[PDB]
RNA sequence: AGCCAGGAUGUUGGCUUAGAAGCAGCCAUCAUUUAAAGAAAGCGUAAUAGCUCACUGGUCGAGUCGGCCUGCGCGGAAGAU
C-alpha cells in the first residue's frame, strides 16, 4: 500500500483477520487483486470507491501529457 | 508468574469493557472466552472507579474459560485529570509548556505503591519527576 | 560479494580477513557484505 | 571499573556492617533472575528495607577483604559465585528461613547453603528465631505451671 | 603462546608413541594415526606433551601453537570419539547406510550412494538422521561437510541436510 | 616541575640546525636578564610530550644546561608547517 | 579474549504517527531497585514480540587495549604476432 503511494489511516484488527484502512491513488491501484494475492497466499479480499481528488505528483502531472 | 505464556496488554475502560473496533472481538480471540470480559472483567473494576485506562493480562492458554488479571494505572496519565494539561505539548519541546504540582506526585503517586520498586515510598515520588517532566514541566516545588 | 579497491567493515559482525594475498571481508550476519580485493 | 580507592569504599562499608551485624547467611545466584532480586528486597522489605544487603562480591579479593576482620568461615564460603547477606538490626532472623523457602521454589541453587556465623560454622535451616519475642511461649509458661 | 605454553592431559587408556616428529595416539576406539610437525619441537616425559619453538624459526610459538592443538584432539578423539549429526528436512529426504556407504535421496534424478572413508562409522537413529562417530577429527569434519554438501541448506525452506548445531539463516519469499 | 635537560649548541646555521632536526633534537635559544643569549639543543620527544600540556606554557621552567638550571618562561614556539613537531622555541629569561 | 549468569521497575518517557512500545523522526534523557543494567550501540517487528551489545557477579590465571612518530612491503593494476 505504501509502495503504491499510498496513504494508511488505521488497523482495526477485526476479530481474525486485520481490516486495514488507506488512501492510495486509482491510477496506482490497477492489477491489486493480482498481487495482494500473492502477499497473501490468496486469504485477502480488498475493496475500494472514490474518495477525492488530490495533487498529482510533478513526475505525474507532467507525464499525463495531451 | 514462574511462567509467562501469553500476557496481552492494551488498555482498556473500567464501566463498560465491552468494545469492537478497537480492542474488541480480537483482545479475547486464540482459545479465549469473548463472553467471559463482563462477568470477570467487571468483578474487579468498578471496585475502583469508572472511566480511564487500565492495563492488563490474562492467563488462557487452550483452557477455555478463565480468571481475570487486574492490573495498575499508567504512572504519567496521572497528570491528565489529577494534575493539568490533557495533550502534552501544542508548542514544539523547544519552549517547555506545561506545568506541575508539588503537593500532588506524593499520595497521587502513592496510588501506585503495589507497582513499584522504590523502598522509601517518597523516593517513589522521585521516580514521578522525570515522568512528570514528560515536556520539561518544573514544579512550583 | 563486492569487489570493491576499498574494502573496511560495514557491520559490527564483519570481521576482515587475509586469504592468499588478498584482503577479504567476512560477515557472520550478512552476506551482502562479503568483500574481496582490498 | 573502578580504581582503588572505590574498592576500599565496597570494603570499609561492608565491613563496619559485620562489625556491627547479627546474622549471616549465604547463596550461588547462577540464575538468580532479577525477579530474584526484586522480591528478597520487598523482603529486605518486610525485613526493615535497607538494613540488609547481599552484595555480590565473592571476589575473596571483596568479600573476604572484610573476612580476617570476623568471621574468618568464609574463606570457605567466598570461592565460585556468592551473595553475602548481613543482617543489622532484627532477631538473627528468617533472613535464614526463606533464603531455603526461595531457592525451595526452584529459585536456583543457594550453595548447598554452604552455611554462616552467629557462633562460627556452617549449615542447616534453623527456626530457632523469630520465634524470638516468643518469650509468650514463655508466658503460656506461667498459668498452665502454676495451674496444671 | 598460550594454547601452545599450556601442556596436555595423556588420560589413562592413552599409549602415546612419539618418534622424530611422528606422534601416534591409540585408545579405547582411536585407530591410532600419526602426524608431523616442523618448526615445532615437541617433548615426551611427563603424563603430558609440551610444545615450544625450535631455535631459529620466526614462525616458531606460532607453529607452535598449532602443534599442541592438533595432538589435544587426537588424544580427545581416542578418549570419547568425536561426535557428528546432520539432519536432512524436506519431503522425501531419506537416508540409509548399506554398511559403510550412505545411501541417501535427496530429491534428485539419481541416487548419491556417499562412500564412507577408513576411520570413519556411520549410522541412522531415522532415516531422516545421521550421525558418523571417528578418530581423526579434522576427517568427520571432511565427511560432515562432503555430506552436507549434496545439498546445502537453502534459505526460503531450510530443505537440505543441516548441522543440528546449524543455524540456517532463511528468509521471508519475495513479494512475487 | 617541568625540567628541560639542554646542551649548548657547538654549530649554528641552517645546515647545523637541519642536521638536529634529523637526529630527535632540535635548536632552542634563552635569552632575557642582563646576560647573553644562550644557543640550546634540546631533545624533541622529551619536549614534544611536555608541551602538550597545557602548563607548559603558563608555568615557569627550567632547564638545565651543563647542569646550571636557568629557569624561564616559553616565549614562542616554531611548529612545523604540517607535521606534529616543533622547529624552534624561544625562551624569555626572568 | 573466551566461557557461566544477570542485562531490571516506573515504562509503551513526551511529542509525533495508521502505527514510532529502548530503538523511522522531533525534544528531553531523569528516578528507582541493585553486583550491574543506556528514557539504549546493533539485529529484529506493520507496531509489540524475540536476539544481542554496553555494564555487572562467577570461572580462568599473566599479561593486555589502541593512538603517535617511523623503515620495508600487500591490494588498487585490463591489450592486441
Ligand atoms: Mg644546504
Ligand atoms: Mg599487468
Ligand atoms: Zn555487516
Amino acid at each position: 500500500l505504501s509502495r503504491r503511494r499510498g496513504m494508511l489511516k488505521g488497523q482495526e484488527s477485526e476479530v481474525t483477520g486485520v481490516k486495514i484502512h488507506a488512501e492510495v491513488p486509482l491510477s496506482e491501484m490497477f492489477g491489486y487483486a493480482t498481487q495482494l494475492r500473492s502477499l497473501t497466499k490468496g486469504r485477502a479480499s480488498y475493496t475500494m470507491e472514490f474518495l477525492k481528488y488530490d495533487e498529482a505528483p510533478s513526475n505525474v502531472a507532467q507525464a499525463v501529457i495531451e | 508468574a514462574k511462567k509467562v505464556q501469553a500476557y496481552v496488554k492494551l488498555q482498556v475502560a473500567a464501566g463498560m469493557a465491552n468494545p469492537s473496533p478497537p480492542v474488541g472481538p480480537a483482545l479475547g480471540q486464540q482459545g479465549v472466552n469473548i463472553m467471559e470480559f463482563c462477568k470477570a472483567f467487571n468483578a474487579k473494576t468498578d471496585s475502583i472507579e469508572k472511566g480511564l485506562p487500565i492495563p492488563v493480562v490474562i492467563t488462557v492458554y487452550a483452557d477455555r474459560s478463565f480468571t481475570f488479571v487486574t492490573k495498575t494505572p499508567p504512572a504519567a496519565v496521572l497528570l491528565k485529570k489529577a494534575a493539568g494539561i490533557k495533550s502534552g505539548s501544542g508548542k514544539p519541546n523547544k519552549d517547555k509548556v506545561g506545568k506541575i504540582s508539588r503537593a500532588q506526585l506524593q499520595e497521587i503517586a502513592q496510588t501506585k505503591a503495589a507497582d513499584m520498586t522504590g523502598a522509601d515510598i517518597e523516593a517513589m515520588t522521585r521516580s514521578i519527576e522525570g515522568t512528570a517532566r514528560s515536556m520539561g514541566l518544573v514544579v512550583e516545588d | 560479494m563486492k569487489v570493491r579497491a576499498s574494502v573496511k567493515k560495514l557491520c559490527r559482525n564483519c570481521k576482515i580477513v587475509k586469504r592468499d594475498g588478498v584482503i577479504r571481508v567476512i560477515c557472520s550476519a550478512e552476506p551482502k557484505h562479503k568483500q574481496r580485493q582490498g | 571499573m573502578a580504581l582503588n580507592l572505590q574498592d576500599k569504599q565496597a570494603i570499609v562499608a561492608e565491613v563496619s556492617e559485620v562489625a556491627k551485624g547479627a546474622l549471616s547467611a549465604v547463596v550461588a545466584d547462577s540464575r538468580g533472575v532479577t525477579v530474584d532480586k526484586m522480591t528478597e528486597l520487598r523482603k529486605a522489605g518486610r525485613e526493615a528495607g535497607v538494613y540488609m544487603r547481599v552484595v555480590r562480591n565473592t571476589l575473596l579479593r571483596r568479600a573476604v577483604e572484610g573476612t580476617p576482620f570476623e568471621c574468618l568461615k568464609d574463606a570457605f564460603v567466598g570461592p565460585t559465585l556468592i551473595a553475602y547477606s548481613m543482617e543489622h538490626p532484627g532477631a538473627a532472623a528468617r533472613l535464614f528461613k526463606e533464603f531455603a523457602k526461595a531457592n525451595a521454589k526452584f529459585e536456583v541453587k543457594a550453595a548447598a547453603f554452604e552455611g554462616e556465623l552467629i557462633p562460627a560454622s556452617q549449615i542447616d535451616r534453623l527456626a530457632t528465631l523469630p520465634t524470638y519475642e516468643e518469650a509468650i511461649a514463655r508466658l503460656m509458661a506461667t498459668m498452665k505451671e502454676a495451674s496444671a | 603462546s598460550r594454547v601452545a605454553k599450556a601442556p596436555v592431559v595423556v588420560p589413562a587408556g592413552v599409549d602415546v608413541k612419539i618418534n622424530g616428529q611422528v606422534i601416534t595416539i591409540k585408545g579405547k576406539n582411536g585407530e591410532l594415526t600419526r602426524t608431523l610437525n616442523d618448526a615445532v619441537e615437541v617433548k615426551h616425559a611427563d603424563n603430558t606433551l609440551t610444545f615450544g619453538p625450535r631455535d631459529g624459526y620466526a614462525d616458531g610459538w606460532a607453529q607452535a601453537g598449532t602443534a599442541r592443538a592438533l595432538l589435544n584432539s587426537m588424544v580427545i578423539g581416542v578418549t570419547e570419539g568425536f561426535t557428528k549429526k546432520l539432519q536432512l528436512v524436506g519431503v522425501g529426504y531419506r537416508a540409509a547406510v548399506k554398511g559403510n556407504v550412505i545411501n541417501l535421496s535427496l530429491g534428485f534424478s539419481h541416487p548419491v550412494d556417499h562412500q564412507l572413508p577408513a576411520g570413519i562409522t556411520a549410522e541412522c537413529p531415522t532415516q531422516t538422521e545421521i550421525v558418523l562417530k571417528g578418530a581423526d577429527k579434522q576427517v568427520i569434519g571432511q565427511v560432515a561437510a562432503d555430506l552436507r554438501a549434496y545439498r546445502r541448506p537453502e534459505p526460503y525452506k531450510g530443505k537440505g541436510v543441516r548441522y543440528a548445531d546449524e543455524v540456517v539463516r532463511t528468509k521471508e519469499a519475495k513479494k512475487k | 616541575m617541568f625540567t628541560i635537560n639542554a646542551e649548548v649548541r657547538k654549530e649554528q646555521g641552517k645546515g647545523a640546525s637541519r642536521r638536529l632536526r634529523a637526529a630527535n633534537k632540535f635548536p632552542a635559544i634563552i635569552y632575557g636578564g642582563k646576560e647573553a643569549p644562550l644557543a640550546i639543543e634540546l631533545d624533541h620527544d622529551k619536549v614534544m610530550n611536555m608541551q602538550a600540556k597545557a602548563e607548559f606554557y603558563s608555568e615557569v621552567l627550567t632547564i638545565v644546561v651543563d647542569g646550571k638550571e636557568i629557569k624561564v618562561k616559553a616565549q614562542d614556539v616554531q611548529r612545523h608547517p604540517y607535521k606534529p613537531k616543533l622547529q624552534h622555541i624561544d625562551f624569555v629569561r626572568a
